[PDB]
């Protein structure tokens, strides 16, 4: 049985990690604090490898991540669960103003940019996909994630799936990736990093997560449609997003750790994820405890509204795995 | 799977216009970006142009040397492509070849990435004399040696052939000559058995399509 | 010319040669469609090496396609009599410009043998004598290397007037073919005793004489 209300004593639950999540998180924190003002809530963007080294440390009570733990995270720390909050997304973007257009983009064309083959984007194999569109000269300059991040695991994912004998054998995918070393590449720390780098050299791409496109408009960086493995093109949005996690919804395991890349729904977008709290089954105490499930239970109940998801554009969790979500946190225990 | 086979070649004043035709025999022309690349006498390969597949737009590219004066077409009901050829000047004087790729990154239609398949290709003359066709006269002979001589013509090319074609053995068809009076001249000579000789029927054929000569010579001893 | 190689290259049999192929940031070194054409003479240009270092299928391994910066290389291994021939470097060049090709580069064998010309020398024919004009045709083949001279002569003297003498051009076996007309009256024809092509290769001359 999930508490769904915290301890009525001074506790604080210190959180940290992915900067994808943070935004929305510094929403849920202040949203609860002021239901219940003895719960002090703290919030950092730091990326998901530190959210998950943080939370196995103990260091904060809740590790933020876009990724899964890994069967090597598990056996390392155990009492560690990855519990779903919500269903975020990852856009491409890229800086040639000169180009109006939502460029299409698919994998292989993604991982041949990332790997220096592709080096000029007026590039055949990416003028193939946007026919009828002027694209410049301009040299590709393929940004990376200069710390662990959640976001370097989703976009690797999507070129090791969409490119398993190129990309899939090496660099694979991960938190941390050793992306190839082409003329021009840079590393960025956090989403902001990809943003403000992306936006200061034309040529960049750059992968970046949707609680950051509004800032990446903003800018003036162009935003991909990116393949998926039906063929289709499509945005993130709303229903793209949907419909890419419906067929997830059923398949979800019970420890929540499953990749929603690449989904086989047509209208699917094809880079999606579950926002994870990394947590230990055992807290300080038992106010602690309580106190860390009421508030986790009310990010996926009255956190999941769309007053608050709408502002990062993210997707609410299905009846079925906040069912799964609730079971989770409902063993958090002292 | 591709077979191509330019036609319209020949010769045509300076100013004036010609349409080449390139023609695919097998059943993917539809499927990919057909280009034009000619060769002036002597000298160096140059892309003309190309036309993309109708699943790409249909759009065409151009050399910077002929933007403006050159479009190509394609009408892929037929299996074929055009090259249009509007003001020419004679530094447009060239074989000109129509190649197509295999398929290549799934989009040999938007852009021909490289040129598996080459037409055999027709020479256009762009020049001022007039066309003459050619006197052809018979080169009468262990082994023989007969020919026909191929007289006084205007432009380039001609061909021989020895007995429609059944006779290519022993063929030796050489460069013309380019005489002082602008006219050409060549020799093609078969070298056949003595036996032969009072047994075997010897008939060149000759084809000069500039001026509309077509000559068949018997060649006796 | 957009591209630039090397104008001629040789190499002795069994060795090998490299063709190089210098662009720019905007082709070579640009774009991974890099490729190279060999072209016999008189025929279509062949596709032998495309992703600037694959090979079509036929396309033997000791043709070998390489890139360094903007400059990319051909190299020949196992050098065999039938590599004489020209080659092209390709590349895409940005949605500008799109195709450039090199200038091409003559391939040289260094090997062969010095090979004396066959020379057959037809007279007027009795057809083209009654059309009131008359041509002498000296055919020349199958000489190597591929230079020569030729010399007519009218009975014991030199002519030199109406001579007209191709360049020598390759034949598909690497030797080569010249050709020389002497166009005369009839009436000059019929006025000397002989007539004779003379056609000197390598400082040795090989004559031949037709009559009236």
């Amino acid at each position: 049985t999930v508490a769904t209300t915290p301890a009525s004593s001074p506790v604080t639950l210190a959180e940290t990690g992915s900067t994808l999540l943070y935004p929305l998180f510094n929403l849920w924190g202040p949203a609860f604090h002021e239901r219940y003002p003895n719960v002090t809530i703290t919030a950092q963007g730091t990326g998901s490898g530190a959210g998950i080294a943080q939370a196995a440390a103990g260091t904060v009570n809740i590790g933020a991540s876009d990724a899964y733990l890994s069967e090597g995270d598990m056996a390392a720390h155990k009492g560690l669960m990855n519990i779903a909050l919500a269903i975020s997304a990852q856009q491409v973007n890229y800086n040639l103003p000169g180009v109006s257009e939502h460029l299409k983009l698919n994998g292989k064309v993604l991982a041949a940019m990332y790997q220096g083959t592709i080096k000029t984007w007026d590039d055949p194999q990416i003028a193939a996909l946007n026919p009828g569109v002027n694209l410049p000269g301009t040299a590709v300059v393929p940004l990376h994630r200069s710390d662990g991040s959640g976001d370097t695991f989703l976009f690797t994912q999507y070129l090791s799936k969409q490119d398993p004998e190129g990309w899939g054998k090496s660099p694979g995918f991960g938190t941390t990736v050793d992306f190839p070393a082409v003329p021009g590449a840079l590393g960025e720390n956090g989403n902001g990093g990809m943003v403000t780098g992306c936006a200061e050299t034309p040529g960049c791409v750059a992968y970046i997560g949707i609680s950051f496109l509004d800032q990446a408009s903003q800018r003036g960086l162009g935003e991909a449609q990116l393949g998926n493995s039906s063929g289709n093109f499509l945005l993130p949005d709303a229903q793209s997003i949907q419909a890419a996690a419906a067929g997830f919804a059923s398949k979800t395991p019970a420890n929540q750790a499953i990749s929603m890349i690449d989904g086989p729904a047509p209208d699917g977008y094809p880079i999606i994820n579950y926002e994870y709290a990394i947590v230990n089954n055992r807290q300080k105490d038992a106010a602690t405890a309580q106190t860390l499930q009421a508030f986790l239970h009310w990010a996926i109940t009255d956190g999941n509204k769309a007053s608050f998801l709408d502002q990062v554009h993210f997707q609410p969790l299905p009846p079925a795995v906040v069912k799964l979500s609730d079971a989770l946190i409902a063993t958090i225990s002292s | 799977e591709v077979q191509l086979v330019e036609s319209g070649g020949g010769l045509v004043q300076p100013g004036r216009s010609l349409r080449l035709s390139c023609t695919d025999s097998g059943f993917t022309f539809s499927e990919y970006a057909l280009s034009w690349v000619r060769q002036a006498p002597g000298k160096g390969l140059e892309w003309v142009g190309f036309i993309r597949s109708k699943a790409y737009g249909g759009t065409t590219e151009y050399a910077a040397s002929v933007k403006g004066r050159f479009t190509i077409s394609r009408d892929d009901s037929k299996s074929v492509a055009y090259l249009q050829m509007n003001s020419l000047k004679t530094e447009d004087t060239a074989v000109y070849f129509c190649t197509g790729p295999r398929p290549y990154y799934d989009s040999s239609g938007y852009y021909p990435y490289y040129f598996d398949y080459w037409g055999q290709g027709t020479l256009v003359t762009v020049s001022s004399a007039s066309t003459k066709g050619p006197s052809v006269f018979p080169l009468a002979p262990g082994t023989a040696a007969l020919g026909c001589l191929v007289k006084d013509y205007f432009p380039e090319p001609v061909t021989v052939s020895w007995n429609s074609g059944a006779l290519t053995s022993g063929v030796h068809t050489f460069p013309a000559v380019l005489q002082s009076s602008g006219l050409y001249s060549l020799s093609s000579v078969v070298t056949v058995p003595s036996s032969s000789l009072g047994t075997q029927t010897y008939i060149c054929n000759v084809n000069h399509k500039p001026s509309n000569t077509k000559v068949d010579k018997r060649v006796e001893p | 010319s957009a591209l630039t190689q090397p104008r001629s290259v040789s190499g002795s049999p069994g060795q090998s040669v490299t063709i190089s192929c210098t662009g720019s940031r905007s082709d070579v070194g640009g774009y991974d469609y890099v490729s190279w054409y060999q072209q016999h003479p008189g025929r279509v240009p062949k596709l032998m090496i495309y992703d600037v270092t694959k090979r079509p299928s036929g396309v033997p391994d000791r043709f070998s396609g390489s890139r360094s910066g903007n400059t990319a290389s051909l190299t020949i291994s196992g050098l065999q009599a039938d590599d004489e021939a020209d080659y092209y470097c390709s590349s895409f060049a940005g949605s500008s410009t799109y195709v450039v090709f090199g200038g091409g580069t003559t391939l040289t064998v260094l090997g062969q043998p010095k090979a004396a010309p066959s020379v057959t020398l037809f007279p007027p024919s009795s057809e083209e004598l009654q059309a009131n004009k008359a041509t002498l045709v000296c055919l020349i083949s199958d000489f190597y290397p591929g230079a020569v001279t030729v010399a007519w002569k009218a009975d014991s003297s030199p002519v030199k007037a109406g001579v007209e003498t191709t360049t020598p051009s390759k034949q598909s076996n690497n030797k080569y073919a010249a050709s020389s007309y002497l166009s005369l009256t009839p009436e000059q024809w019929k006025s000397h005793r002989s007539y004779s092509c003379q056609v000197t290769h390598e400082g040795s001359t090989v004559e031949k004489t037709v009559a009236p």
